[PDB]
């Protein structure tokens, strides 16, 4: 399953 | 000048924070990240004990003695940009990049790294700062002392007893009451943001993606985790602000007890 980042 | 005081490294990282190097202070060969900020991207302006940028203000708020918050150096003006210069662990990982390598991380792990957040935003908050922004990608690991270091400011404010109404933290660690209503109060959002982080270090990732997630109140385990530690992750993820425990509730937690020192933690997980 895919992690990503997450701009704020 | 800016200049001819910090000799300049490569890139670091950049995006909606900004760019930031690597640097070394020339004088004493100090090693430093040198952060720009675009003027027209600076929203809210501060005054200091000079109208600099907000994250100034909270910085140096914070800055006094030794703690888990990255301390800022010295800051410049220029025509078009701000110029912050701090201090720079190393060696240092960030903690999205030691989860995504190392997977869920072992319960006596989580534990330090979470006690340490714990730590550095109860000084935030003592001094009158709220972050806004805590989240994996917001925390170095310097990786020989064992020592977490919160950074990037940026979305800060003031801490206050009423309402917030804006928040450019982000999304996927905001509490259900911003995605619902935009407001939140400060202390209880934090609170949020560290269950997001709690579940994100014992599970490998943050349990949501999506608003309806947030807003919908179950938080589903995809790894092997403790009763106790499911208890302290939901407590902070309770819907309603007023049900998440105080700092010192979760400090108080009996998942929280008999945590490792940093250099302990050093030696068993990280050399
Ligand atoms: N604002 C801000 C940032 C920031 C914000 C969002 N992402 C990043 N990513 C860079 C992470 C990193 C830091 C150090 C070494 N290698 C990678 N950085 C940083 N502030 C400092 C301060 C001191 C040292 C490193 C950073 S990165």
């Amino acid at each position: 399953r895919k992690r990503r980042r997450h701009p704020s | 000048p800016l200049e001819s005081q910090y000799q300049v490294g490569p890139l670091l990282g950049s995006g909606g924070f900004g760019s930031v190097y690597s640097g070394i202070r020339v004088s004493d060969n100090l090693p430093v990240a040198i952060k720009h900020v675009e003027k027209d991207r600076i929203s809210d302006w501060g005054e200091l004990p000079t109208r600099v940028p907000m994250e100034v203000v909270l910085l140096k708020k914070v800055s006094s003695g030794f703690s888990g918050v990255i301390r800022l150096l010295d800051w410049f003006e220029r025509p078009d940009s701000f110029v912050l210069i701090l201090e720079r662990p190393e060696p240092v990982q960030d903690l999205f990049d030691f989860i995504t390598e190392r997977g869920a991380l072992q319960e006596e792990l989580a534990r330090s790294f979470f006690w340490q957040v714990l730590e550095a935003v109860r000084h935030c908050h003592n001094c009158g700062v709220l972050h806004r922004d805590i989240k994996d990608e917001n925390i170095l690991i310097d990786l020989n002392r064992g020592e977490l270091k919160l950074i990037d400011f940026g979305s800060g404010a003031l801490l206050k007893d009423t309402v917030y109404t804006d928040f450019d933290g982000t999304r996927v660690y905001s509490p259900p009451e911003w995605i619902r209503y935009h407001r939140y109060h400060g202390r209880s959002a934090a609170v949020w943001s560290l269950g997001i982080l709690l579940y994100d270090m014992v599970c490998g990732d943050i349990p949501f993606e999506h608003d309806e997630e947030i807003i919908g109140g179950q938080v589903f385990f995809r790894q092997r985790v403790s009763s106790e530690c499911q208890h302290l992750i939901r407590w902070c993820l309770a819907l309603r602000p007023s049900d998440r425990p105080t700092f010192e509730e979760i400090q108080n937690h009996p998942w929280m007890q008999d945590v490792l020192l940093p250099q302990e933690t050093a030696e068993i997980h990280l050399h």
